[PDB]
């Protein structure tokens, strides 16, 4: 009768053997650049690793003929850190990365990019520890954008929780318009009054002015103007220049007063 | 980034579907594609992109797929709608490799289809199922079947090449196959079947009734390998059973000058072995065997020192060809236990 | 501070991936031809799997520029199954394959060959199992050929032990000269007497005659002439026309008889 | 097979073999060269391979190669020397791979040296160390290395590669560099410090003594570095710690209108903390301080409500000068507690 045999070290040996040859650049198909430095790789290690450089590579697209690839439009201005390229690059040979304080938001990049979705994965669960009040505002921006619904989560209830301190802090006034969109228009959102609320965009929307006044009238929308003090309204919201120039939200400022003198 | 730019990045994206779908795959740089269709979803436009991807499809295969299609109906209509079909499937590989990220980020997290399973709808609905063509190839497969089954040459290789497309439209279902195709199939086969075992049972013997039936049953499994999905054999044979067996199961027994009781007598064994086999099929079969028997064999034992040769005569047919069923002993023996009262 | 990350399951799939490639052709580098079927692989893999493949593929010799390599001169004239050449290719991908009772022989061509020594290691080990009284005298000579050290004593021992019956089945008559020769002048076989070993020269020299003839005269001087009784000497010995032919062995052959007369 | 198909391979092999040696390595096919020695070494023939191996390759660096460098004496040796071992290198890897089945399978099994090892031990036994050679290259390294003490500008890069070249052949072992340059060169070195000592104690201060010695270990230590193995700094140093610091530390601290007494009268505190640290190098070098010091401070004390003073200023030099040592500690105690009786 037959017998069958499993050689446990091998694959692990080979991953690593192949590795050592593209660090030499033997039997190099393909040239990856980052940045006008590029890395010399395997074309079926990197198809194996990923399903994105499998279509790349096939034959129906200028990549196949080129033999080089043109990784353009990062973050990064020239690119990412050469360092965590050969990082990224090696985990898809050997499936082992160390990924730092620093490293992890490159990493996130080219993982999430290039569809390596167990060192994304990895990257959700690390930065779900690293998780704090500092790091809450950074990482939910990090965890929005690379869609980690997880972490997203986690990031979104400890800035609800602390939003009244959060908005202190310099580091929310980074956030883009949809994000700023989407935190207004939040009901779980813990804050002392809802006229904290106008004195945070008024602050945003002064920070890069030039491209960020476009927005103001969508986000003076969001603003529930009832739950606001009339005596605010009329000394500190009305007089604003911000305010006085759009004629939509003068109206709405007016029913605003309007409603409060009806409430009685 | 503003609105415009967005717009700029899906222009370019709208046009390289275009290219793919006019076959012109070679021009395009596959990362600048797959990186503008990450830029979109990155910076949450997916929708626009995925709005944007079911417009660019629906619109090219209503007005150049099923216009070619329609205008090719009498003219080489299986032909035109499978190379209609195989482009489809060439064109949406590579369109979704072209939108990966959107795939793995979007289409998940956002409750919708997948780009290929969205291009699998809108070829579903805008031309396999467009009515006129619903319904010329519900016509078409079954006019085809029924001249193979009335004896003309039919191309099977066509007939599979539509069926595993109706399949594939069915979305990791047979959905579409089952009311587009085996439904209407199962319907004209029954109405074919009764009108066949109407001219055997007027001019064929049981035995050979019974053969052009195991016949039939073998054609119609034959039939299903070779061009039909692999889940039509049951319903058919099921078709074939209560066409054929299962409705004229006591007027295949009684058949005067030939059947059981005329088998029974000229002691016909292995005739109504095959038989048995045939009737152990459907519901209540052998019960007919077994009623038509206990008829014969209680009238036969009434006229009866040669109930020895009796009980020895059935005995081999027990043995023989009923399998010694325990159906066929117990009504045996019970006929025999009647004599003594 | 940082963290560093394992995919244990990563280097496992990428190997098998690279599989699936070469199967289908996809990034295929070289082509192996055994016989006039050829297989498709990968340099990088082949490299890896094994020290043969590196200077071949290296860029030193012919091969490289070539594309292609043609494996000649095996023990099965048109080279061995191209079932066992597949099974052999695709262990050096995964580690995995079965050895049947019929695999294990052009198995352990190959993995000899081609330098696999955990896949030499396991036919060694395998064999080892198999072995028994019909098994031992094919085993050896596989064990001698392919250097398996410690099999081959194994399966030494078991035909030392039984030799007496070894010399009646029609499998030791198969041997090359070289391993009768070590066979004759080994000390540690057990047979009734010495005569029946000359018995065994002659019916083993009298199968190929045409090529075997000339090593008699090698053969007839590792025969003990001292321990044979001198009735059969001069009976049985001496008459032998393939000893009557060569005059150096008729002296043998006589000082023998001389020796047995000197002895008393 | 046959004796004359065994001499048809071995005599391929040879002819490729001095080829590759020749540096022709291109027109040879990998597999069939490698199968060529796989038949020898399957057939039970290694012998006959690694018998012809050893030939063809003493042969080339006996005819070929020794006399190259032999030719090129006096003109660029060492450079013809490294060519000569760069090109051996070279070949002997490309040799040891259509060789690489007999590496794994005969050499092992064997008890004999590896391709690679064969290949190295005739370089070394042949080249290298033929007696004209291995003196001209041991006067050369010794010449360039006495030439860079003694001011001139010499290559370190060409002493580097040949130490290197020294060790290598040692056969993962010092064996060769050791006594080849390693052993004349710390020889040489002695003769040469012996002499600078002398120089610089017949007209240099204690002070610019000890800093001229901290000066030569720190030049040495450079000199390993950058152009021997890293294996010789501690021989080196222990020669310089021996024959500038060890063999005259008497000589040194009882220096006149200088040294230690003289350092300890006019207080230089870090003067002697200077010569506390090279001390403290070769052994009884602190105890010649000790015993210097005693010697004086008993005589000082002798002479001695001003011990309070004498207390104070030799804590200050114990902590400072002399790290709070021990052995200082307790003969400044000592000499404290012999003044009581």
């Amino acid at each position: 009768e037959a017998e069958d045999f499993e050689c446990s070290s091998h694959c692990s040996e080979l991953s690593w053997r192949q590795n050592e040859q593209r660090r030499q650049g033997l039997f190099c198909d393909i040239t990856l650049c980052f940045g006008g430095r590029e890395f010399r790789a395997h074309r079926s290690v990197l198809a194996a690793a990923t399903e994105y450089f499998t279509p790349l590579l096939s034959g129906q697209f200028s990549e196949s003929r080129s033999g080089r690839v043109e990784m353009r439009k990062w973050s990064s201005e020239p690119g990412p850190e050469p360092d965590t390229v050969e990082a990224v690059i090696e985990y898809m040979y050997t499936g082992r990365i160390r990924v730092s304080t620093g490293s992890v938001h490159e990493v996130l990049e080219l993982a999430d990019r290039f569809l390596l979705i167990r060192l994304k994965e990895f990257c959700g669960e690390f930065l779900k520890k690293k998780l704090h009040l500092s790091n809450c505002v950074a990482i939910h921006s990090l965890a929005h954008m690379y869609t980690l619904s997880q972490l997203a989560l986690k990031a979104a209830d400890m800035i609800r929780r602390n939003f009244h301190k959060v908005i202190q802090d310099e580091e929310f006034y980074t956030l883009p318009f949809h994000l700023i969109r989407d935190w207004l228009s939040d009901l779980e959102i813990t804050v002392d009054s809802e006229e904290v609320l106008f004195e945070t965009v008024l602050k945003w929307v002064q920070r890069n002015a030039e491209e960020r006044e476009r927005y103001f009238e969508e986000l003076f929308k969001l603003l529930r103007l009832s739950q606001m003090k009339p005596t605010y309204l009329t000394r500190h919201v009305k007089p604003e220049r911000l305010v006085a120039n759009n004629e939509v939200c003068v109206k709405l400022v007016a029913d605003a007063v309007e409603r409060h003198a009806l409430r009685a | 980034m503003d609105e415009k730019y967005v717009n700029s990045i899906w222009d370019l994206l709208k046009n390289a579907i275009q290219e793919i779908q006019r076959k012109n795959n070679s021009g395009l740089s596959f990362e600048e594609l797959y990186r503008n269709a990450y830029t979109m979803v990155l910076h949450k436009h997916g929708e626009k992109l995925y709005t944007g991807l079911r417009e660019v499809v629906t619109e090219h295969l209503i007005n150049k797929v099923r216009e070619d299609v329609l205008n090719s109906l009498n003219n080489n209509f299986l032909q035109t709608l499978n190379q209609a079909w195989n482009d489809h499937q060439t064109a949406m590989v590579m369109i979704r490799d072209i939108l990966m990220y959107m795939d793995r980020v979007y289409v998940q997290q956002n409750n919708v289809e997948n780009v290929y399973n969205l291009g699998l709808i809108i070829f579903r609905d805008q031309v396999v199922r467009y009515g006129c063509i619903r319904d010329h190839l519900r016509q078409t497969l079954l006019d085809m079947i029924a001249r193979e089954r009335k004896g003309e040459v039919v191309d099977r290789g066509a007939i599979r090449n539509a069926c595993q497309m109706l399949m594939i439209l069915g979305l990791e279902g047979r959905s579409v196959y089952e009311e587009d195709f085996e439904a209407p199939f199962l319907e004209m086969s029954a109405e074919f079947f009764q009108m066949e075992s109407q001219k055997f049972l007027a001019e064929n013997s049981a035995s050979v009734y019974i053969k052009k039936v195991e016949a039939r049953i073998n054609e119609e499994i034959e039939r299903v390998m070779h061009c039909l999905d692999k889940s039509t054999e049951e319903p058919i044979v099921k078709v074939v059973e209560r066409e054929l067996i299962s409705k004229h199961m006591k007027t295949i027994v009684e058949m005067e000058n030939s059947g059981l009781v005329h088998m029974l007598k000229n002691g016909k064994t292995e005739d109504l072995g095959c038989m048995y086999k045939l009737f152990s099929r459907v519901p209540n079969g052998l019960k007919t065997m077994c009623e038509c028997m206990s008829s014969y064999l209680r009238e036969q034992g009434k006229a009866l020192q040669g109930l020895d040769d009796l009980k020895s005569r059935f005995d081999r047919f027990l043995l023989e060809s009923f399998n010694n069923d325990r159906l066929f002993k117990q009504t045996i023996a019970g006929d025999f236990e009647y004599f003594l009262n």
